[PDB]
């Protein structure tokens, strides 16, 4: 807002709230909301499974 | 189990798994935007997709 | 995947950096460097964590 | 995925009127109205299963 | 370029070679190369097969 920096790089989501208000540039790394979760750890080890 | 289950898959899941077997015919658009991307993207993998 | 929202960089209502920056990052995208980009801070680093 | 392109409408140097649309594109995205559009067309007779 | 039809709301996609001319707004839609394939009908090839 005040003209400390010329260009402000850094790694934000492009959102209405700050495009309105500051030019953002073309999106350079597209993305979005995940689920993680633990893989399944079947109970294939163990030469005693027989 | 698996006549129970058939868990039928192709063995291609991925960009790299399509570029090492040779089997199965590949492609895409001809003169399109994909093929165009193709070249000059020199990828280690998508070059000998390219050739 | 859940949302649609890429990542940005600020840029004045009126710069002509903004352009420039635009500019780039589309040669960046078209010459496939941001993908070894992505690799080296993303997958590079999991070179042995690999499963 | 192997690429990341994007669409989007085409406007002269400095377009009055593409700084206002990219906003009101912004806001439908946020309001996940671009969403249920772009699944509406898509699911014209879903997934017939029965395994 | 000539200014004829102002807005271009169309499937184009984002190029160098087309933001030197024209200027784009921000993807609504993020598109991307992928690998289409059938449906995978297993069968099972003989030898693989037993």
């Amino acid at each position: 807002i005040d003209h400390k920096a010329d260009l402000a790089v850094a790694p934000l989501a492009i959102t209405y709230v700050r495009e309105k208000v500051i030019d953002f540039s073309k999106p350079f790394m597209t993305l979005g909301i995940s689920i993680l979760y633990r893989k399944p750890n079947g109970t294939n080890p163990g030469v005693f499974s027989f | 189990a698996f006549l129970t289950v058939e868990r039928m898959e192709s063995p291609i899941d991925s960009a790299d798994d399509l570029a090492k077997q040779t089997k199965i015919e590949y492609g895409a658009v001809e003169d399109g935007a994909t093929m165009t991307f193709f070249k000059k993207s020199k990828i280690s993998t998508y070059d000998k997709m390219w050739a | 995947l859940i949302d649609s929202k890429g990542y940005g960089v600020g840029t004045p209502m009126g710069s002509p950096y903004r352009d420039k920056i635009t500019i780039a990052i589309l040669q960046l995208q078209e010459e496939g460097k941001l993908h070894m980009m992505k690799e080296k801070w993303w997958r590079g680093n999991g070179c042995p964590e690999e499963e």
